[PDB]
């Protein structure tokens, strides 16, 4: 159909965080089998490959902002070929790897689609900026590089010079903040964004608070939604193998009511599956888990109804 | 668990020029491990931090490549100072394995041990045992053999050795097994001789007595 | 009372599903002792003992369906024994054991009550054809005998002869769907069944949920409600030890919900607790988790309010 | 500011329950670093130490009720220290141990503020006299003593003489009852106490029932709040490492949703914390989760919201 | 875990009629179970998959029956290529228990070994070690002993025995006790007698040599 | 796991006056535990619950005092049916450790061992092995040595000890150690001596036989 036609773009990508490990992201996921588990529904699944990512060794820092120059030609790689996959009428399925990486996709996504918006499901807001950051590094730096609202408060970085500012401050919706640093509450404060920490989820429940966020985003125009996803929003009950874990996050049957809200608009366009870290898995039986939710979570993406979904035939034959 | 090979087991220089040390990995690290500076009886001391960059305080010399597999540690302008056992350790991967020891010798010459055997006091007579010291002593390098003779009988087991450190002196070492033994079995020989093989010694030094000699 | 007058029937049956080990589920709720946890409050405990299922050894299968009469023997049995105690005018308490025993006690509920209405609590509808199924499994097909509407559509099998379809479309509420079949839920879709699949237990609330179910059941008229309960509906991180496994289920608090308002109507005519197996246990903290959430349901199906229960006599004395 | 203004008492006291181990309660979680944690944000931090509980050996019991009188003592010490600290103008954090200590906790902030509010979050109403009790302990005896409709019904329990009935039954709202007697839900009906136990909680929503529960209590007059907290009426599942652990309870989410709302009110006077038991946890990865739970607890009493927080200034410089 | 004990631990039938065998469970498995046909040094492969119904591709001959306790295997049209260690295995319960092993062998006659004692090779002497090779061979079945004696003397546990398959051909067996000694203990002796006690013998046949001998 | 030490290790007591046990623990327990009364061959029986109280028909004398680290144990009237192994043990802390053990003897007077050497019987012969029984008997306290001598050599390792309980009626012990030896080492000697130190006897009492003597 035109939803669920799908290109996968596995990003084997760790430069924007410090543990490694999340490289093996793409690597798990396709050895779980995404593809298989789309192939029973009616998706046009259409594997581009994994990227070869450079190894900049002079990847010099800036003064807390560390590895930009290899995170950026990542990114710059990603944008081309996110581009391009949307130049198929796809929708274009990324997954790594870091926030980082949501960079060049939403660069790749609005170099198709401008109009576009973003529910970026986290439980950070990472809109940080190089001055206002405490660690430099970049997943916690991804959504700052596309605000047109910080045009000039983002300063030189080495290697996003490509990097355009796409989307407004009304353009995006946060779902599930839960660790938002004084930098970012003042920058959330500050541009008026629309978001839905845990305190307004625990109050109108996960039904009203997607209401209200199909109701922000597409009750004024419908235009194509990249949902761009965290791990960690989910609670870590579910989700221990992710690169930042943090307690009280959204429950499984709560993001599977997100997906599956999102399938039913069918104004889908892009996907974003990130932080995904088998090697912070204590057990298998974490990784096992982990591995299976966001599976879960981008086959409700994809139609897979929990109550239920069937080709439109006669099957009392 | 990556293991962390480096290349060089040991090292020896004589204070000079370039003395680059390596260390491989199992996987790919990417410029996410560290350089250390234990020295002997110490604690550790970070070296370099992420594969370069040359962490807070280090002099002028101790740059390292890399990214991301089998990484260098240039020792480039020797400063004798600077012989301690070096590490690599990978960081971004758990658990976080470490090198193996990258200790860093003194290339003086090679050089005989003066070898000296030692009865057993009449002491440890009194204490109903005995233990036969056979020195080793300034020599290079620490490669040497023991092979204790008990009225001319190839004994082992019975016997440690000891092992010093190199001096910041005059770069030698020094040695003793100690052939351990029962006073009994100490008892029923007199000829204790230790035939100390070492590269600067000619031949195998075997350096005995008789059991109430000296 | 009228309510919490108990028949006690056990089952130890598993001849209806793969894997053997639910024979154990009412020998382990009997020595986990609801008899004398109901006995604090005012309870007519009579339990009937265990029936005797006799091993016919030349079950030959159906097509799929595998062991068909031994089975229908079991629920023709029990559909004797239930309809003898709900001439008592007990409600019938059975547990065992799978769906397949279910059969037998809506149909001996029924020879009763032919009113009644069935509250069937599962992961899955269980309302597979001999021709729609994939496993043949009896516990997956145990609906589509007692549904009027599948008539002739369901094949002569050998050992349901004496099964008289019972129930309309309209007589049955699913809650708790996560895990439906394509046939499932194009017969679902077909016949337009009332449902709560998880979807809409996330959207409205279990509260509002059961709202629409007590008055899509008794808002038209009282009738007898037959609740017939599956563990895997409730979430396996309290019910691990359940025959068929599925994440993403309604949690402790919401299944002591349902049960509550369910003793609140007092119309309560029959419970049905199916796919206890310790054998899937893997601690014996699983099985006792999942035993005791089976009783906690079980309790608070017979007036264990969670607000607390008391004899209505001064206590200030 | 007039909020997070905090006296912070430890009281390393057990005698009021049976299982020794909530005498490390203040250590741990002193040794937690809750001031420091307190300390980022505008919290006039101020410790007072741990009270010097004396151990009277000849502590002769009631007819049920044990240990009268080093628990009375107890009470009565730290009654003096709270009126203390309220004189103060700071916000009294008082935490253990057990639900005894809330006698003297509410006591000594009546002293200052007779005309507060409680708002009991517990599995239990721990509403038991000494004639109504079936073990005697204290910890589910501490509400009896504090309630001028129990005037008379009160014995004469020794150490106890000093204790003044301070709220009434409009006074105070339960909010997590699951474990409640029968006297304790006779009493709760007798005397029309408002509560809410888990039924209301999953049939209204966490945002609902904190929506009623501060229109119940600030909806009539603005009045010091003295919430006073156990960790058993959460889950379990965050906290096992309590004294009375009962499945079902509330969720962490919730929990911490109840302390954001309680926080901005701004009218929080009081906070108790009790019943944490590092012995009781089976694992130190246990008492890691309880700890750290009751700790993000008083955080968000004092100001930690989920959505963020910043100091008012710019970060853009 | 419940027991599934074989009734039959082996089998031994020259090829005809009705062969069956029992597998009996420590609870009531209820139809619930496998057989299997783990041919020698090959894989298993699936006889009968739930007590009876003759799992796919399965010849003729091969029923059973249980329900629900004690299994049966009918091997009823014997058909000599099935000589194969057979397997119960119940699998509704976990874990997921197999059975003992079911041997099944040829019934010819007893036959004698042909008993062939063997001294160590001068090259084990330059070797420095000595192993004396007792055959057994073209016997039946394979109930059998080995005393070793050196000069008269009842040893083992420097023996090593080796049990060859029952053959295709004439359903023999053949048996090589390695007496496995020192070249010290070798010399110490020269009368190296094997006893070798067996159905088909007779007599104890001890099979001898002197050191040097042959 | 707080430990508890019971500060009287043992007693001995000639049936009398205040008889008082002490146990200590580790931490604080604070009048949270209890005292038994462990019988010999007898299931345990509580003495007091709460470190007071006199449990629930304790006839008139067990109280006992603590709160909170060392506790107390007051037999004050004494009434010897009450000699018992006892036992403080901590509750309210995981896990529940027990005190160590209070074996409550009777002080009549310290007695000489009647030592009775015994050879092994010739029906032991008739079955290869020897063992050589050496009694003390009616004797007090059970402070004693068995020094066995074989052809007077000093030996243990090859003899087992056995102690009697205290008697009910004249309070006395007896021992036996069995120097059990082969019948090998049993007919290289004869003079088997077994050297009893005990503080009733006023010597090392060697009783000994000769292999064949009686
Ligand atoms: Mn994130
Ligand atoms: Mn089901
Ligand atoms: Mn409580």
């Amino acid at each position: 159909a035109k939803s669920r036609t799908i290109g996968i773009i596995g990003a084997p990508f760790s430069k924007g965080q410090p543990r490694g490990g999340v490289e093996e992201g793409p690597t798990v996921l396709r050895k779980a089998g995404l593809l298989e588990k789309l192939k029973e529904q009616e998706c046009d699944v259409k594997d581009y490959g994994d990227l070869p990512f450079a190894d900049i060794p002079n990847d010099s820092p800036f003064q807390i902002v560390k590895n930009p120059r290899s995170v950026g030609k990542a990114s710059e790689q990603l944008a081309g070929k996110v581009a391009e996959v949307k130049k198929n009428g796809r929708i274009s399925l990324v997954l790594g790897g870091d926030h980082s990486l949501a960079i060049g996709s939403i660069s790749g996504h609005a170099r198709v689609h401008p109009d576009l918006g973003v529910i970026w499901v986290d439980a950070h807001t990472d809109i940080n900026t190089p001055l206002t950051t405490t660690s430099g590094n970049l997943h916690g730096q991804p959504v700052s590089f596309l605000l047109k609202e910080l045009k000039g408060k983002i300063p030189d970085v080495p290697g996003f010079s490509w990097v355009t500012p796409c989307i407004s401050a009304k353009d995006i919706v946060y779902i599930g903040l839960r660790d938002v640093d004084p930098g970012e509450h003042y920058i959330l404060k500050t541009l008026g964004i629309k978001y839905f920490s845990m305190t307004e989820v625990d109050r109108l429940g996960i039904g009203k608070v997607m209401e209200e966020t199909l109701s922000y985003l597409l009750g004024r125009k419908k235009r194509p939604i990249h949902l761009s996803f965290d791990v960690d929003g989910l609670d870590p009950s579910f989700t221990p193998a992710t690169g930042t874990p943090v307690v009280g996050g959204l429950t499984y049957r709560e993001g599977l009511y997100i997906t599956e809200e999102i399938y039913k608009t069918g104004l889908l366009s892009g996907l974003d599956i990130m932080e995904v870290n088998p090697s912070l898995g204590k057990t298998p039986e974490e990784v096992t888990r982990t591995v299976n939710t966001a599976v879960a979570i981008t086959l409700a993406c994809f139609g897979l109804a929990r109550e239920g979904n069937h080709k439109p035939i006669d099957y009392l034959n | 668990e990556i293991v962390m090979t480096q290349s060089p087991a040991t090292l020896s220089l004589s204070p000079g020029e370039r003395a680059t040390l390596s260390c491989r990995a199992s996987q790919s690290v990417s410029s996410y491990l560290a350089w250390y500076q234990q020295k002997p009886g110490q604690a550790p001391r970070l070296l370099i931090y992420d594969a370069s960059n040359r962490a807070t305080g280090i002099p002028a010399r101790f740059s390292g490549s890399g990214s991301g597999t089998d990484f260098t540690l240039t020792i480039s302008s020797l400063e004798p100072e600077d012989f301690a056992v070096y590490y690599c350790q990978q960081h971004s991967l758990l658990p976080r394995t470490f090198g193996g020891g990258t200790k860093v010798e003194i290339k003086r010459t090679v050089a005989a041990p003066s070898v000296f055997i030692f009865p057993p006091s009449d002491e440890q007579l009194k204490s109903g045992t005995a233990s036969v010291v056979c020195l080793l002593n300034n020599f290079y390098p620490r490669e040497a053999k023991v092979q204790w003779k008990v009225d001319n009988a190839l004994q082992s087991g019975n016997s440690q050795e000891s092992v010093t450190e190199q001096d910041s002196k005059d770069s030698t070492y020094s040695l003793s097994s100690t052939l351990t033994l029962s006073k009994a079995d100490y008892e029923k020989h007199k000829v204790y001789a230790c035939e100390v093989t070492h590269q600067g010694l000619s031949s195998p030094v075997t350096k005995s007595f008789n059991r109430g000699e000296c």
